């Protein structure tokens, strides 16, 4: 509710030149009243008259109806930033010491220097890649300061800190002015030409951090990073974080030389400009009390919000007898028992998987009588099959003749790594084998990433120690020979076994299409990179193989991407490092009570997670939309809050206000309301109370809820014609002809949409759908009242059960200690009372008998299993090649719809003995209600249920008719 | 067809499970052929196999008795006949033959199936035991050349 | 967890002493 | 070569919970040389271990 009113301040703040609220309602009489109020408001404003009398004349509308959005009639230029910023440009601009970056262009020079001419310029090295503007951030920041310019006591101190810092940003930006952003939210050459190239990204990071400060320490930290980052753009993040690995070993629940290693980390930080942050760690080392460890964590998390190290592709590419090691035997075990049908029909499975396949070059295509630039690997199969070009038995050579294009992955505080771009023959020849490999991993604890439904908590608990950072080793030219030799050595079935082998052989000698300016060079490449199916799976096999080789009783051994550990000091560490050295491999072999790795660090016997997800600077420009960009931003914010870092929620609200609004005219924007924004739908961006999900309980919410589903999926005048060409029909039929026998169409209908659901990706479709959606969306807010609802959802089901639950105050004592100290108090309180789980809740039906039987190579989603299970015994399909399971399919479907596995709920033990407070759906509804109350009150409530026997049958029918709501942004799933 | 009459003959329901875990066993348009082949070769090559079951899949056990009656047992590993039999003896034959009292306590070494022989009395039951237990292979020489 | 925060607090005790002895051994 | 026929013979992973603490056997191409030398000197030197 505070969001809707806050938005008013923001609009009044930006505009000084009318605001015409818009109210809707399920009530029919009120609705006409809403229309009268609305109509009169325009007239009054377009006539320069008051509106105070009208509001009094519509108290019923304000008090009893729902706000749908707030129109804004403006007539300035949105250049209020230039004017507002000056008040804060009092400080002295920063001057970047262009003598800090080993790589010239990494230095914050003047754009006109790095790129003398326009045809030479490329924001490819600093692009925020986010669909929001720098001016907006500046505007948003100014709004908060105006609002909190009079706060008192401690609140004021936050302002003084925020005020100070922001000045650094305002002062520097002011010197060069505030850069103007184009429709594509990019930053052209003319605007950039006379300004410090790395200005825009820097401002975003500085703004993101300064709007994340609260305590004094946050300020010094935001302040030191903000300043050094302006000139240092290649080691600040690495330097600030680096010592965290040694620190974990320090606290109870170390050899002299280890201490020196830490001193050097501190010195390097010091010799690099740092002052206060190094001092803080120094103070911490006097007692090394886990009680004061939270600070060390804020530093490691904060170092990430400095931005993304985006260097030139070639530079990134450039960094790249005793090999017992090439154990990599592991391959055989994973594929020993399996004439598995999967291995025999590997070609169909890989073909089907394409939806979850990597990416290839944006080839040229023709379907029917047109041309397109699709980059999706699946479509390539369509063009090739309908062109006699499709030839999987012949996997394209990846060498000098036909080199490998290149993709990339950027991450704060680490040298850029490259990603191959192999054709589709490679994915197809790798899906079945990898998939079979994973099943073995799935039940092998050594692979801490795959094992069962295991969550990071299980991994944490396992650690009766020695940890490593084999990230560089996975790309060490030395590694490729062994790695490939082992996979090949281990290697319908023979056809598949052989083809996979060839992928390795073509790779053994792989050339890279590495760009080098507006030109595409072409150098060699004797290192291994990612881009193959087997990448993540095979990489682990190698990493596990490596530690076994290196390893004066092995209690546990584990792998996890770029880290491998084992619980079995100065002598052992030396012996370990020298051993790693002998194999000529760059690695961080440490030894300790604690361990640190890329995904989680265990300092003090407590589990910690890094919290540095850049919010105002994205890694790459995907295909998401401005709206989805916001829902994604809010997702990111929640994950951070949960992990540690916390950007002020008011700021986030401001961004959502900027990011969601849409203009119908050149002087009229339409800011969607809080009800429109948070109501559970395909456009839901956030929650009206972090960590708590609501569901239509009032008539209005449901009235609007059914109304929104309507314009949820709007056809694409491209995604249909594509299925109209012989290509699509041949591809679908061709795939099916080797998958079906009887009348499969239930299966057949799904496959088509399986493609029609990703096809939008193609710009002309995503853009066509996105632009068209605006016309429908704008009109949608206008006038509805005409919908033939009949479909039911969780909202409708839950609304039914509510009245039958009797709530009464109950009490729950805190008994479980803390192990994830960063969790916000309200979240931490639930774990303290009911505990937490170290497992994921089956939300796909994968663990049902019918599914196991179907596992034919086909794989029906939870939705399909749900629809199929709801069928008559006669109809129940097993057309594929092959029970009262009916309960389990529904359970997985329901849990999926409640995101019980994502968000903060994934950290709650929903089967906690303590969560007695309740007296399948009635129960889960009972549990969610109690948990949510706990989060929003700190106290517990006990629920009683006297659901009549008659009501249960009506409800039972509803259960098998629930539809979904797509929005993927909501994605909070972090561990 | 079969698996459907299967659900019938037993009478199933709603969160009232009993025999429901006996049909992640259908898939035979693959299983029977494998089980068949597999069995022979085993004999011929005279290879020794293992055993992957559940303890809640009673049916799967019944059929075991089919198997066991057949292959002279010595054809399976030790750690496997052990499991199997005791699993039968403890959750299949006592628990509905008012013979429980002692769900059968065991400690490895000796023959946990065997011992069931000199155990309870009943003739039909009793012949099975001797025939299966002391059932072995007949070591035969010449066959129209060594 | 305990069985490894005590193979480090017992390789100090063990150390210092295993050494208090080495000072009674004129071995370069 | 040897350690491989070893696993064939050894029956590595068979229920037991303490695997891979028997195979730290490696670096043998060395271990043997150390074990060998070490043993003699011990004797001669008139040492005790």
């Amino acid at each position: 509710g505070k969001y809707n009113l806050i938005l008013s301040e923001y609009l009044s703040f930006i505009y000084n030149s009318v605001q015409i609220p818009i109210y809707y309602s399920s009530n029919s009489e009120l609705e006409n009243r809403c229309i009268e109020f609305h109509s009169k408001c325009l007239e009054n404003s377009k006539n320069g008259l008051s509106l105070r009398k009208l509001f009094v004349e519509y108290n019923d509308v304000i008090e009893n109806a729902t706000l749908l959005s707030i129109l804004s009639y403006s007539y300035d230029k949105y250049n209020a930033v230039e004017r507002k910023l000056v008040k804060y440009a009092k400080g002295k601009p920063l001057e970047a010491d262009l003598t800090v970056n080993e790589l010239d262009y990494e230095n914050n020079k003047m754009t006109s220097e790095l790129f003398p001419t326009a045809e030479e310029y490329t924001d490819s090295l600093m692009d925020p890649a986010i669909l929001t503007s720098l001016s907006s951030n500046l505007n948003a920041v100014m709004f908060w300061l105006e609002k909190h310019e009079n706060d008192v006591a401690e609140k004021l101190k936050v302002y003084k800190r925020r005020l100070d810092l922001f000045t650094i940003v305002a002062s520097t930006i002011n010197k060069y002015g505030v850069p103007r952003h184009n429709a594509k939210y990019r930053y052209e050459y003319d605007v950039m030409k006379d300004k410090p190239y790395y200005l825009v990204t820097w401002a975003n990071s500085s703004i993101e951090m300064l709007m994340s400060v609260f305590s004094h320490d946050d300020y010094l930290i935001a302040k030191e990073l903000i300043v050094l980052s302006y000139s240092n753009r290649s080691t600040l993040a690495k330097l600030v974080s680096s010592p965290m690995s040694i620190l974990v070993a320090l606290v109870d629940i170390v050899p002299d030389q280890t201490f020196d290693e830490l001193n050097q980390m501190l010195d390097n930080m010091r010799k690099a400009g740092l002052v206060d942050i190094p001092k803080m760690i120094q103070d911490w080392l006097v007692d090394r009390s886990i009680e004061k460890f939270p600070l060390m964590a804020k530093i490691y998390s904060w170092s990430f919000h400095v931005g993304f190290r985006k260097q030139k592709m070639l530079d990134a590419a450039l960094d790249q007898e005793m090999y017992e090691y090439t154990l990599i035997d592991e391959v055989v075990k994973m594929l020993e028992e399996p004439d598995d049908h999967l291995l025999r029909d590997s070609e169909l499975a890989g073909l089907l998987s394409m939806s979850s396949a990597s990416n290839g070059e944006s080839r040229q295509l023709k379907f029917g009588r047109k041309t397109i630039f699709s980059t999706k690997k699946n479509m390539h199969v369509m063009d090739d099959m309908a062109n006699e070009r499709y030839t999987p038995g012949i996997i394209p050579p990846v060498n000098v003749d036909k080199p490998i294009p290149l993709g990339r992955r950027d991450v704060p505080g680490r040298r850029t790594r490259i990603i191959f771009i192999l054709p589709y023959e490679y994915f197809i020849a790798q899906h079945a084998v990898v998939e079979k490999m994973l099943i073995y991993a799935k039940h092998t604890r050594e692979y801490a990433e795959f094992y069962s439904q295991s969550n990071q908590l299980l991994s944490y608990g396992d650690v009766f120690v020695l940890y490593t950072d084999v990230s560089q080793w996975d790309s060490s030219q030395h590694n490729t020979q062994p790695f490939r030799k082992g996979i090949i050595m281990g290697l319908k079935v023979l056809q598949t076994l052989n083809l996979y082998k060839q992928t390795q052989i073509n790779l053994m000698d792989s050339y890279v299409q590495i760009p080098d300016g507006n030109v595409i060079k072409k150098i060699q490449y004797g290192a291994v990179a990612s881009g193959e199916k087997q990448t993540k799976a095979a990489n682990s096999i190698a990493n596990l193989a490596l530690i076994k080789t290196v390893l004066h009783a092995t209690k546990i051994i584990r792998v996890d991407g770029d880290d491998n550990y084992a619980v079995l000091i100065q002598d052992v560490s030396n012996d370990v490092r020298e051993t790693y050295a002998r194999m000529n491999a760059k690695v961080k072999a440490l030894v300790s009570v604690g361990i640190e790795i890329a995904k989680r660090y265990i300092a003090g016997g407590k589990i910690f997670f890094r919290a540095g997800i850049n919010l105002l600077n994205n890694e790459k420009r995907g295909q998401s939309t401005q709206w989805d960009q916001a829902a994604i931003l809010y997702s990111n914010y929640i994950v951070n809050r949960l992990r540690g870092f916390e950007t002020d929620r008011e700021f986030i609200l401001t961004k959502i206000m900027q990011m969601t609004s849409v203009a119908i005219t050149g002087s009229l924007r339409l800011f969607p309301s809080e009800r429109v924004l948070t109501t559970n739908s395909t456009f839901k961006v956030f929650d009206s109370e972090d960590f708590i999900i609501e569901y239509g309980t009032t008539v209005d919410e449901v009235y609007i809820q059914r109304a929104f589903m309507s314009l949820s999926s709007q056809k694409s005048g491209i995604a249909d014609e594509i299925a109209a060409s012989s290509t699509f029909k041949n591809y679908v039929t061709r795939l099916s002809e080797q998958l079906l026998f009887s009348k499969n169409n239930i299966v057949s209908r799904g496959i088509a949409l399986t493609e029609k659901a990703k096809l939008n990706s193609y710009a002309p479709i995503s853009l066509e759908k996105r632009r068209a959606q605006i016309s429908a969306l704008l009109t949608m807010l206008q006038k509805p009242v005409t919908f033939k609802s009949s479909k039911i959802t969780i909202n409708d089901i839950l609304r039914d059960i509510k009245p039958f639950f009797t709530v009464s105050d109950a009490h729950l004592p805190i008994q479980y200690q803390k192990f994830m100290p960063t969790l916000p108090d309200n979240v931490q309180y639930i774990i303290q009372c009911i505990g937490s789980r170290t497992y994921q809740i089956e939300d796909d039906g994968s663990k049902s008998a019918i599914s196991r039987l179907i596992s034919s190579v086909y794989k029906p989603s939870i939705e399909e299993l749900y629809k199929v299970i709801s069928l008559h015994e006669n109809e129940i399909y097993l057309s594929l090649g092959i029970y009262s399971d009916k309960y389990r399919i529904l359970e997985s479907y329901v849990y999926n719809l409640l995101s019980i596995n994502y968000g903060c709920y994934q950290l709650f033990d929903f089967n906690s003995p303590d969560l007695k407070l309740i007296r399948f759906i009635l129960h889960l509804y009972a549990k969610l209600e109690v948990i949510n109350y706990a989060i929003k009150n700190g106290s517990w409530i006990s629920l009683f249920c006297n659901y009549p026997k008659s009501e249960m049958i009506k409800l039972w029918k509803k259960m098998w008719n629930i539809t979904s709501l797509r929005s993927p942004y909501t994605n909070a799933n972090f561990f | 067809a079969q698996i459907q009459k299967m659900s019938q003959d037993l009478q199933l329901e709603a969160l009232t499970i009993q025999s429901e875990t006996q049909f992640l066993t259908g898939i035979n348009s693959q299983a029977a052929n494998d089980c068949f082949k597999t069995l022979i070769a085993a004999m011929l090559s005279q290879r020794t196999m293992s055993l992957d079951f559940v303890t809640t899949n009673y049916m799967s056990l019944i059929s075991g008795m089919w198997l066991l009656t057949v292959v002279p047992n010595d054809m399976f590993i030790r750690e496997s006949l052990v499991a199997c039999q005791l699993a039968i003896v403890n959750t299949i034959i006592y628990p509905a033959f008012g013979m429980q009292r002692m769900h059968y306590r065991n400690g490895d070494p000796q023959t946990p199936f065997q011992i069931a022989e000199q155990q309870i009395q009943n003739f039909q039951v009793a012949n099975w035991l001797h025939f299966v237990n002391n059932n072995q292979f007949r070591q035969v020489v010449i066959d129209g050349v060594l | 967890q305990l069985l490894e925060v005590l193979k480090t607090k017992e390789e100090h005790q063990k150390e210092i002493q295993y050494e208090i002895l080495q000072k009674t051994i004129p071995t370069f």
